[PDB]
């Protein structure tokens, strides 16, 4: 609808953390 | 205004870290113990991962300032890019220490979060999440169907706050089938 809002980038994933750790 | 704007976004900061990691959607081992309004919370030691987020409400931040935002959405999404569930903070701007009052306040939201895993089923592995913003380098788009839509929501209660500056309701909607 609109004057819903979201970022265009995405958070980090979650593989891609564990690919740091 | 400003207060009221940095207030909110200081304890969105926090809510999300919160949110983020009891419904499990980063691995534990990111996560360290740290107090916030004299409650214990869990906070991401990840920077990336904090940068986003501080982006995300760095932008918000203006809007709050001018009381444009009715609600700000924190959604966990499946996989298959299907919302899950959605915390849901709608924010009202109203019309001798009101800072320590309302921080006391918005303890009582955390404290809520922080059990809110007794009330709602595990989600599906592989989840992620992204936040959105109701209107009334860090690039913003209108929401799709896609991101909003989500089929049987059962809506959970969690907390409602009252005050001479702000007054604010959490509420949980979560997918009544999931689907694992």
């Amino acid at each position: 609808t609109a004057n819903i809002l979201k970022p265009l980038m995405s958070p980090p994933s979650r593989e891609e953390i564990m690919a740091t750790l | 205004g400003q207060v009221v704007a940095d207030v909110l976004c200081e304890f969105l900061e926090v809510a999300v870290h919160l949110i983020l990691y009891v419904r499990e959607v980063y691995p534990v081992g990111i996560f360290q113990k740290r107090k916030k309004y004299n409650v214990p919370v869990q906070m991401s030691c990840h920077p990336e991962l904090n940068q986003y987020i501080q982006d995300t409400l760095h932008c918000v931040k203006p809007l709050l300032e001018k009381n444009d935002v009715e609600k700000v959405v924190v959604v966990i999404l499946d996989k298959e890019h299907r919302p899950v569930e959605k915390f849901v903070f709608e924010i009202t701007q109203p019309p001798d220490s009101l800072l320590s009052h309302v921080e006391q306040l918005l303890a009582a939201f955390i404290l809520k979060i922080s059990v809110c895993d007794a009330v709602l089923d595990h989600n599906p592995p592989g989840c992620t999440f992204t936040v959105l913003v109701h209107t009334r380098d860090f690039p913003w788009i209108l929401a799709d169907e896609q991101d909003v839509h989500m089929h049987d929501p059962r809506l959970i209660p969690l907390k409602t706050m009252t005050s001479d500056i702000l007054k604010m309701q959490l509420y949980v909607e979560e997918r009544a089938h999931k689907g694992s």
